[PDB]
RNA sequence: UAUGCGCAUAACGCCACAGAG
């Protein structure tokens, strides 16, 4: 049993930090690569839900079915949009961008960490 | 919107009524059942809790005679009421007795 | 037996003994222990005041982030009169003059320009690298700047470590107090515990003299026995036992367990009500019997309404 | 209109990147760039 | 990490009380006689000062901005 | 088959580690 005023006061409180590395070369093999993280201007699909670079904001809430990156093709202009498949409610943490081992790679390598929250509930064990 | 069910036995006879108030926990049933036990024409008292995921208590009177167990419900309910109220003017009295004799006791 | 009202009213009574700011121990003498848990219940538990519920942050570039900062900030007692305010209805997202209050933080360090002179310590280097309670200004939305003066809607304690920060780093929010009772969640509770504990009697069943007496003094906590020499010899007395904590250590000693009796004054109660500071200890727990009788009224109106 | 800043992991310069220039930082070069948090509205409870 | 706002078991403030319980140990107070001149009576509270371990200022020496 | 709005996208095994009861 716990004290349910202990627990709403800060008792015993966490989190977990899921940290996604996204690849767009890795995962989405379609062909031709020339992806690149990034929107259509003028989707909406994304509008004020992810950022100009295709990629959410660091403040911002994930729910189920928000959009959780989007990238374009450069030699067609077709923009994609990825959405969010996890049924918990993350806050994006960090985003950092990664290049290749010579600083030559393009926008494509990313690695979203997001914060779900976890405090203790029915069914947790001490 | 309705807080409080009154549920007579299958006979109905309304001298064994199980009270059902929502809302409630063990502060106000308690207290009445202390209040109600005080009648003499009530055979039985007892609150209890259905469930921890309810906010409810059943309360059960059952009297003797020919009253109904409403007038024991209702009696408890001004007995405690009336309680407080002496409780509230004695405090009250008693904290205004000691902010003057300290306020004139350090003058 | 039946209730006597008259009787109740004859053997009732209240001893204050201590009063001060945020504190408050009394009596309540020839009162149940239904009665007297109800109290102590409503004091913890259904005493409302006025506390954050969302926070709309901005900018949060501190390591204190973002959910974990919002629950910190409904834990600080905001200090308002909850009776001037009202509950917020079921779906409001959008709080009206009656019944919510507005805080701003908006803190940014930077670090020191001159006078560093390559020191150490963080209160030299950096300007607001601790961001305390009264960095919270509040906001008075609608008339409620004339309706409370100036410096009366704040929180309670201004130096509670709220975060901290290093240049660079900046914490711009909002906040929105409501009002609620502390069943809901804790940090709407007025008082920092309100309890109660029965008045010990602890009698001497034999007169107990010399050495005995000082294991007697020794066996309580100080100031229950008095020894005293009124021959030259110790003996003992009971000397205000409120100060009891039952340890039952003379229970330890074989030879004096059977010259004492602890037991417990039946109906008298020593009440200890701390406040958090929103309203003074009184006052909560006149609100605090108000309540019990807002319960009583509220199924009388419901008899009433059926009948 | 609002560029996107990354800033870089050791020398923590501002870096704005487009969608078809590499990624490096602008003044040492570094691998890792950390998107930059801006001022956006966010609705938490306290709770 | 920080200073809790209030003692986890019961809702007494004690967040406004770190920087006087170091203030008060640096001044060459016992533990014991510093928790008695910060009014903290019962161990609950007193535990809550006590075994804290205060790791913002060590998640701080990685600050990023270094400017 | 699932999601989203009849339409669009995604449609898996084998080892090895680690863990729960
Ligand atoms: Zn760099
Ligand atoms: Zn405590």
């Amino acid at each position: 049993i716990v004290n349910k005023a202990s627990w709403e006061r800060g008792f015993a409180h966490g989190s977990v930090y899921k940290s996604e590395f996204i690849d767009l070369s890795e995962k989405i093999k379609q062909g031709d690569s020339s992806l690149v993280f990034g929107i259509k201007p003028g989707d909406p699909r994304v509008l004020q839900k992810l950022d100009d670079d295709g990629l959410p904001f660091i403040g911002a809430k994930l729910q189920y079915g928000d959009p959780y990156y989007s990238y374009l093709n450069l030699n067609t202009g077709e923009s994609f949009v990825m959405y969010y498949k996890s049924k918990e409610n993350c806050v994006v943490d960090n985003i950092k961008v990664c290049s290749n081992d010579t600083g030559s790679g393009k926008f494509k390598c990313v690695c979203i960490t997001m914060r779900v929250p976890r405090n203790p509930t029915i069914g947790d064990k001490f | 919107k309705t807080a409080l069910e009154m549920v007579q036995a299958a006979g109905t006879d309304r001298h064994c009524v199980t009270f059902v108030l929502h809302e409630e926990d063990h502060t106000l049933g308690n207290s009445l059942r202390y209040m109600i036990m005080k009648n003499p024409e009530v055979e039985f008292c007892g609150y209890t809790t259905t469930h921890p995921s309810e906010s409810k208590i059943n309360l059960r009177i059952q009297t003797r005679g020919t009253l109904p167990a409403v007038e024991p419900f209702q009696r408890g309910l001004n007995e405690l009421m009336n309680v407080c109220q002496h409780v509230l003017d004695k405090f009250e009295a008693s904290i205004k007795d000691y902010k003057d004799q300290k306020a004139s006791r350090n003058e | 037996d039946a209730w006597d009202q008259d009787r109740f009213e004859k053997n009732f009574r209240v001893d204050v003994v201590h009063m001060d700011e945020n504190s408050l121990e009394f009596d309540m003498v020839g009162i149940d222990a239904a009665i007297a848990n109800a109290f102590r219940r409503i004091l913890l538990a259904e005493v409302p005041t006025m506390a954050v519920e969302k926070v709309l942050v901005y900018n949060n570039t501190s390591i204190v982030q973002d959910e974990i900062l919002a629950h910190r900030l409904g834990l600080i007692p905001i200090h308002a009169d909850p009776r001037l305010f009202e509950y917020r209805n079921q779906g409001d997202e959008e709080g009206t003059e009656i019944d919510t209050l507005q805080f701003r933080l908006q803190v940014r360090c930077t670090r020191n320009p001159h006078a560093a002179k390559d020191s150490s310590d963080p209160n030299e280097l950096y300007v607001n690298h601790k961001v305390y309670t009264r960095h919270m200004t509040w906001i008075p939305l609608g008339n409620q700047a004339d309706l409370f003066p100036e410096g009366t809607i704040r929180p309670v304690h201004d130096d509670i470590l709220i975060a901290q920060l290093r240049p660079g780093q900046e914490i711009d929010l909002l906040m929105h107090c409501v009002k609620g009772i502390g069943k809901d969640h804790a940090k709407f509770s007025p008082v920092a515990t309100a309890s109660y504990r029965l008045l010990p009697d602890i009698t001497l069943l034999e007169p107990v003299e010399g050495e005995a007496a000082e294991e007697l003094s020794r066996c309580f906590s100080p100031g229950v026995i008095e020894v005293q020499e009124v021959q030259g010899k110790k003996v003992a007395r009971v000397a205000n036992p409120r100060l009891d904590t039952f340890s039952r250590e003379i229970f330890r000693n074989e030879k004096l367990k059977k010259v004492v009796r602890l037991a417990r004054v039946r109906d008298h109660y020593i009440f200890s009500v701390e406040s958090t500071g929103v309203l003074p200890p009184d006052v909560l727990v006149s609100e605090a019997i108000k309540v019990l009788m807002g319960k009583c009224r509220r199924f009388l109106d419901e008899l009433d309404a059926v009948q | 209109q609002q560029p996107m800043i990354y800033i870089c992991g050791e020398c923590h310069t501002e870096n704005e990147i487009k969608s078809r220039d590499p990624i490096r930082c602008r003044e040492c070069g570094y691998r890792i760039m950390y998107k930059k948090r801006t001022k956006r509205l966010v609705v938490f409870d306290a709770r | 990490m920080i200073i809790p706002v209030r003692c986890f078991t019961c809702g007494k403030i004690v967040g406004n009380k770190w920087e006087a319980y170091l203030g008060l140990l640096q001044a060459e107070y016992t533990e014991g006689d510093a928790l008695d001149a910060l009014g903290l009576k019962r161990y609950c509270c007193r535990r809550m000062l006590l075994a804290h371990v205060d790791l913002i200022e060590k998640l701080l020496n990685y600050a990023p901005l270094e400017k």
